């Protein structure tokens, strides 16, 4: 609608002691629905929404084994890099890997992700073809040439036109009340005086899922401002999500802008300007 | 690794009203690596028992999480969220403002 | 569901 099932996993590596901590979390659309963290109570798959907590301990067994496979080798992976990069073992390092499918409304896959940071930059990533790898550096070239030998893109390229596909599908079907749904937001301008002859102006929208949405302030007559201040998108905590857009204004001209709110529950966008109480 | 300094917003679930039971969140991003102490205070006190959700990175590589604790606004009662990371040398406290 | 494998670095 369009769809997506993507895990995040993170390693990262602590000067005085063995295991790094791996943490691993997954998610539907923008929905985590699944946690696990090495230095937790306890290290195991867990839930972090109530629609997966359909699935039985089979499930819940063999992600967890999974999950500490993949730290074992994460762990590997960091001693590796140590030694490509010519690093001492005297400091903290991160491995990251997120991967993943998006699916089209007839439920085919639109496009793949498998890709890899170290100390939060690109590593190497697989292609749009699922096939190729690019690498960025002579260590991510090694591991290129290392994933070549053994056809690692093959493996993944399965992983993720199948067995992705095919769980992000059972997922949406058990969890379809909630990642099925759009709730609209609800919008609102608020107004705050910046100065003697200035206001803000902030244009809120609240209570939509899913979380991407646009905003936009303009001066009527006017193309949309650049201007602006935004903060990034923000979960309300309850399954929804939070945004404003503020602009700064003269005293007294307050209604000469308008505020347009943009979201997949709007057959057309909102449109507000402040209005005095 | 490049450090990058956290993004801190501090906010009510609902629109806040003063004796009406609420959530008091405290969402930080942008933040590299990921190791990050957060805590949420009220009137320059520790909160004691404090929630962590929504602990993922960006397609930009950097990180993001999202603490939470029940609360009831009050005229009076001031919250903050303090957070320490190895990108600052001091730790930064963003006071809650019902007008954000 | 995880993938099978990871990278071998
Ligand atoms: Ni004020
Ligand atoms: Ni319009
Ligand atoms: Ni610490
Ligand atoms: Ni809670």
């Amino acid at each position: 609608s369009p769809h997506s099932l993507r895990y995040f996993t993170t390693a990262v590596s602590r000067p005085g002691l063995g295991e790094p901590r791996f943490i691993i979390v997954g998610y539907v659309d923008d929905t985590q629905f699944v946690r696990f963290d090495s230095d937790a109570e306890n290290p195991r798959m867990e839930p972090r929404a109530r629609w997966i907590e359909q699935e039985g301990p089979e499930y819940w067994e063999r992600e967890t084994w999974k999950a500490r496979d993949m730290g074992r080798n994460f762990r590997v992976n960091l001693r590796t890099l140590l030694g490509y990069y010519n690093q001492s073992n005297d400091e903290s390092h991160t491995l990251q890997w997120m991967y993943g499918c998006d699916v089209g409304p007839d439920g085919r896959l639109l496009r793949g992700y498998c890709q890899e940071a170290y100390d939060g930059q690109d590593y190497i990533s697989l292609n749009e073809d699922l096939r190729s790898w690019t690498a960025n550096d002579i260590a991510s070239q090694i591991s290129k040439h290392k994933s070549e030998a053994v056809d690692e893109a093959h493996q993944q390229r399965a992983y993720l036109q199948g067995p992705c596909v095919e769980w992000l599908h059972r997922y949406l079907r058990l969890g379809n009340e909630t990642l099925q749904r759009s709730d609209p937001p609800k919008a609102h301008v608020t107004h705050h005086p910046r100065s003697e002859d200035e206001v803000t102006l902030r244009c809120w929208a609240l209570g939509f899922y899913p979380a991407d949405i646009t905003l936009t302030w303009q001066l009527n007559g006017e193309e949309l401002t650049q201007d602006m201040e935004l903060v990034e998108t923000r979960p309300a905590g309850d399954g929804t999500f939070q945004k404003w857009a503020a602009v700064v204004v003269p005293l007294g001209k307050e209604q000469y802008y308008t505020c347009h709110v943009y979201h997949e529950g709007l057959p057309e966008p909102l449109t507000l300007r402040w209005e005095p109480p | 690794m490049i450090q990058k300094t956290p993004q801190i917003q501090v906010y009510s679930r609902h629109p806040p009203e003063n004796g009406k039971p609420n959530i008091l969140n405290c969402y930080v991003t942008q933040f590299h690596p990921p190791h990050i102490e957060i805590q949420m205070l009220k009137n320059g006190k520790k909160i004691p028992k404090v929630e962590m959700s929504d602990m993922s990175f960006s397609k930009d590589w950097s990180f993001y999480i999202l603490a939470h604790t029940e609360f009831t606004p009050t005229e009076t009662d001031t919250y903050a969220c303090r957070v320490k990371h190895d990108s600052m040398a001091e730790p930064k406290t963003v006071y809650w403002d019902r007008d954000m | 569901a995880m993938a099978p494998r990871t990278l071998l670095l």
